[PDB]
């Protein structure tokens, strides 16, 4: 078997690179997998640069076939302690959603956007034990499916019954990753995407914040549905330019002018758009209270004075910025919605307008013609800046400083 | 029967010895027989957590981590001893009562068990834990079929069968199928008797985790059922029992726990300036409004009941609307008044 | 088989107090024959005052009235068996208009007495099927009931909340109030099997249908025929769903 003898020389690899690599006549491997004893954290933050610069082969089969290194790579850090968890960190270009082909499966791919909802915690089995019901022969066998969501096709020799007592189990979330609306192309629908969490990686993101998240493009059976598994969640020229820009005095003038050059005149009706997109300052008091920095500018008037126009150029001007109508958006669109997956039988949590678009600008349309089921949301999302909804027995607050 | 190991057999008179050098826990044992013997009170004793591990640190810390072979070991101790203290011996009274087994609680100090349902990992998983939380809904009481007793016509003879489920004992049984058996080994025709047969009531109840500090569900056997109502705030204890990613987080809970002041207080009454500086003290950032809160103070302390000889009840709450511009001290008047009571609901 | 079997030896004998039952009951009987009553309401009031005649004479007799307050379900089958084989003979003429279905159960009877008696010289049913009468607990009264100081829990009017794990397979009392209220269905019990080739009547409780025939002469030919089940041999009782919640089903008149 060469598959034997080529494991041996992968384990002692990453045993010696641990023991070898420094910064600066400073161990920062080394220092973080002692560090970590103490506040008993089995997890290790492992660059994926660092791997570059010791040697080229290594890097170059971890990102060929993750599914074979990366759980190697957890029985040698064991082994120097002496189960730990592999956190890696990329640092190179971010790949968009939309250029995900059939050359990314089973490759170490990067991520950037923000979390939909979040699941509740489930049980992975791995090492399970079975029992028969004639002979009582109690057998062990160790789960290896790194690459697996659900038990697709559970190893069973079946008179034998699988003993949930001595048995381990680590924990596992599901997630759902949108893409970021910057890059989407107009006349176009964001999809999402369904991720998996593992150990610590579960109950660490917010559903509304935007993270890079770095994992493996794999597919699975449920045609097939595509996943990635969570593997690690995270110029001087342009600063210079943006420090002389806010010396001149004249600022104020330049950029009233600048936004939406169409509309002529309205010098006030201007100025307040520059103060809307930058904002307050979110001041966070010590006994619990959060104070409301964002600035909220009503319109209204008669109809013909590019009320639509003004609306659409800054939602193109914002960075995160969802454009929304009246009488369009109901309470699943302007709030979050329960929905029932109708494979699995669970009610999971989706986004709206003022859940995506956290720390933005929402642009509505006609909010005269608004109903009055939808007007209650609106006014508890002005004041303390939150979502509480309490349907289907799920009680989640979702954050809305928009 | 099953053949009992060297570290099961050990186990039994090792817990025999810590109710004997403990005087507190044999004197509950008479305390309940006798009450119900006299009547005709559940059949569980509070263990301390600090008494035992006081008396053996290596008990304290399996009772922690690997508890399914440490309660049957508990079970079997506080039974033969119970057997033993009744000195009146029934005659027409030895197969009813001498059937049920006596269980066990435990409260105290946790340490690093007391997590929450949200924290709740997976690395806790078959140990006993202190979950607390909100319930949220309950299920109906069914009662769970666990020893039945069969007769012959034929022969004459009582057989029994017992029914071992995955949520009965806490070690991993044979899961026996809820098949009344109607014919015997020689071809006869059983009879199931439902008189002489042993039930047990079973619930199960959804724990969620308190809005203050950011779902499970736990089931409730024997008296534990009709204890549990969708908004109170409960400490179930209980083994994270993982049963059925198709694991049901099921958690087995045992036990459901839902003179200075005074001087200072006659002290500061003898003044005749208590009405006004009470008054001041509950909204002390609400500039002015001395009339408004002077009311707010009464409101809070309630009036009497008056209740008559006949049944008619009078009311003694004292109702306050305001009527005023938006944002004049009514908005932030309310919510100080969230904080200040014991009670109250925020709608 | 052998690991959990134990043997609890109860205090209540079933041998000795089937002869107690048979020594109560010896007017209301006379009528279920005469085909006049189908309810015999056994009174739990008799059997406290039948308990009082016999502790004066000086017998040790068992405690009837704690017997079925702890498990009536078996005193169905006891109390019935001690009616059929103590059955007086009906005065009444047993006409062949009167009650279609008595007279298919006697034409029956009399043929399968002839098959069997053939049968004897060449080579020289169930207790449920003739049961017509429905046997019925009265609680005790109120009057009876405080003289009585030895569990008087059957005679309280109980409700829903109050019924805990340990009141199973016991006679106690629900007070409520009647809601949807079920039509009368007719319920099977002995459901009879007749054959196409050898023409048997195969009886079976119901507490799956039979389809190949248990009878001899289909085993020793090897001639397996397909049981019909017909209707008119089958005996059916009433059934009514109620709901006090609780269920509740009213069986027989």
């Amino acid at each position: 078997s060469p598959n034997d003898d080529d494991n041996t020389e992968i384990i002692k690899s990453f045993k010696n690179f641990i023991l070898e690599f420094r910064l600066d006549s400073q161990f920062i491997y080394r220092d973080q997998l002692r560090n970590n004893i103490l506040v008993k954290n089995y997890s290790l933050t492992v660059n994926m640069e660092h791997l570059i610069g010791y040697n080229e082969d290594i890097y170059k089969k971890l990102s060929d076939e993750p599914s074979d290194i990366i759980p190697l790579f957890e029985t040698a850090i064991t082994q120097v302690a002496k189960t730990f968890q592999l956190i890696l960190n990329s640092n190179a270009n971010q790949i968009p959603l939309r250029d995900l082909d059939s050359e990314h499966v089973s490759k170490i791919v990067r991520l950037s956007g923000i979390i939909i909802s979040t699941s509740v915690l489930s049980s992975r089995a791995t090492y399970l034990s079975i029992m028969c019901r004639n002979c009582r022969h109690t057998t062990s066998i160790t789960i290896n499916n790194f690459n697996s969501i659900t038990g697709n096709t559970v190893s069973l020799p079946d008179p034998y019954i699988i003993i949930h007592e001595s048995s381990k189990f680590i924990d596992q979330q599901f997630l759902k990753l949108q893409e970021i609306p910057e890059l989407v192309p107009v006349g176009e629908m964001p999809r999402n995407l369904t991720m998996t969490c593992d150990r610590y990686l579960t109950n660490k993101v917010i559903p509304g914040t935007r993270v890079t998240i770095v994992g493996i493009y794999s597919i699975y059976n449920s045609i097939r549905t595509p996943y990635i598994k969570i593997l690690g969640i995270q110029t001087e020229e342009e600063e210079e330019e943006f420090l002389q820009l806010s010396r001149n005095p004249k600022l104020y003038e330049i950029l009233t002018n600048s936004i939406a050059p169409s509309i002529f005149g309205n010098e006030d009706i201007k100025k307040a758009i520059v103060c809307l997109l930058m904002g307050g300052s979110k001041k966070i008091l010590p006994d619990g209270m959060r104070l409301r920095g964002d600035i909220n500018v009503l319109l209204l008037g008669d109809p013909g004075t590019a009320k639509s126009q003004l609306l659409k150029f800054v939602e193109k001007v914002s960075p995160i910025a969802v454009y929304t109508s009246g009488k369009g958006s109901s309470a699943a669109g302007l709030t979050a919605s329960v929905q029932r997956d109708p494979m699995t039988r669970e009610f999971y949590l989706e986004g709206g307008a003022m859940v995506l678009a956290d720390g933005g600008v929402v642009c509505i349309d006609e909010f005269d013609k608004m109903r009055d089921e939808d007007r209650v949301a609106i006014h508890e999302a002005m004041e303390q800046q939150t979502i509480s909804i309490a349907k289907a027995g799920i009680t989640t607050v979702l954050n809305s400083r928009t | 029967f099953f053949a009992p190991d060297a570290v099961f057999g050990d186990r039994v008179r090792r817990f025999q010895e810590f109710l004997d050098t403990f005087t507190s826990y044999r004197d509950s044992v008479r305390s309940i027989q006798v009450y119900n013997s006299n009547n005709a009170l559940p059949h569980r004793i509070i263990i301390s957590l600090d008494d035992l591990r006081e008396f053996d640190r290596s008990f304290w810390s399996g009772i922690l981590v690997e508890p399914a072979y440490f309660i049957p070991p508990a079970e079997k101790a506080l039974t033969d001893l119970a057997d033993s203290m009744d000195d009146v011996p029934h005659p027409n009274a030895s197969a009813v009562s001498s059937r049920h087994p006596w269980k066990l609680s435990f409260k105290g100090s946790f340490g690093a068990h007391a997590l929450s349902p949200r924290t709740l990992t997976a690395q806790h998983l078959n140990k006993l834990v202190s979950v607390e939380g909100i319930v949220t809904k309950t299920s109906l009481v069914r009662p769970k079929l666990i020893r039945s007793v069969h007769y012959a016509a034929k022969t004459g003879r009582f057989h029994y069968r017992d029914y071992t489920d995955a949520t009965t004992t806490l070690t991993t049984r044979i899961p026996t199928p809820a098949i009344y058996p109607t014919e015997d080994t020689e071809g006869n025709k059983l009879t199931t008797e439902y008189g002489y047969s042993t039930f047990i009531d079973h619930q199960r109840i959804t724990v969620q985790e308190m809005p203050e500090m950011a779902s499970i569900d736990v089931i409730l056997d024997d008296d534990l059922v009709d204890k549990t109502k969708p908004g109170d705030r409960v400490n179930v204890v209980g083994v994270f029992k993982s049963l059925g990613i198709g694991f049901k987080t099921l958690i087995l809970g045992n036990t459901v726990y839902p003179d200075f002041d005074i001087r200072n207080i006659n002290k500061l009454s003898k003044k005749k300036d208590i009405f006004d500086i009470l008054s001041q003290s509950l909204a002390p950032s609400i500039y002015g409004h001395d009339h408004i809160k002077k009311a707010i103070l009464l409101m809070l302390m309630g009036g009497v009941e008056k209740n008559l000889e006949n049944g008619s009840h009078l009311r003694g709450d004292i109702n306050i609307l305001m009527v005023g511009d938006p944002s004049t001290a009514k908005s932030q008047l309310l919510r100080f008044v969230l904080n200040t009571a014991s009670l109250a609901i925020a709608t | 088989m052998s690991a959990a079997l134990p043997s609890i030896q109860l205090p209540v004998d079933y041998n000795n107090l089937f002869n107690e039952i048979t020594d109560f009951l010896v007017a209301m009987l006379q009528k279920v024959a005469n085909r006049e009553l189908n309810s015999v309401i056994i009174d739990l009031d008799d059997i406290l005052q039948y308990q009082n005649e016999k502790f004066l004479q000086g017998t040790q007799a068992d405690d009837l009235v704690s017997a079925i307050q702890q498990n009536a379900n078996h005193f169905t089958e006891l109390f019935c068996r001690a009616i059929d084989n103590n059955m007086p003979l009906p005065t009444k003429e047993i006409d062949y208009k009167d009650d279609v279905l008595d007279v298919i159960l006697n034409q029956r009877r009399l043929r399968n007495e002839r098959m069997l008696s053939d049968r004897t010289n060449e080579i020289r049913f169930p207790p449920n099927l003739t049961r017509r009468y429905f046997l019925y607990f009265k609680p005790l009264s109120q009057n009876c009931a405080r003289r009585y100081r030895k569990k008087a829990i059957s005679s309280k009017p109980l409700s829903v909340r109050q019924i805990k794990g340990d009141f199973l397979g016991q006679l106690i009392t629900v007070r409520g109030i009647i809601t949807r209220v079920s039509d009368v269905k007719p319920a099977v019990e002995v459901i009879a099997y007749t054959c196409d080739q050898c023409g048997y009547e195969v009886f079976q409780e119901v507490n799956t249908p039979l389809s190949e025939c248990t009878s001899e002469e289909c085993s020793q030919n090897q001639t397996k025929g397909q049981l019909f089940m017909s209707t008119r041999a089958s005996k059916f009782s009433a059934f009514q769903e109620c709901k006090i919640s609780l269920n509740i089903h009213v069986n027989g008149t």
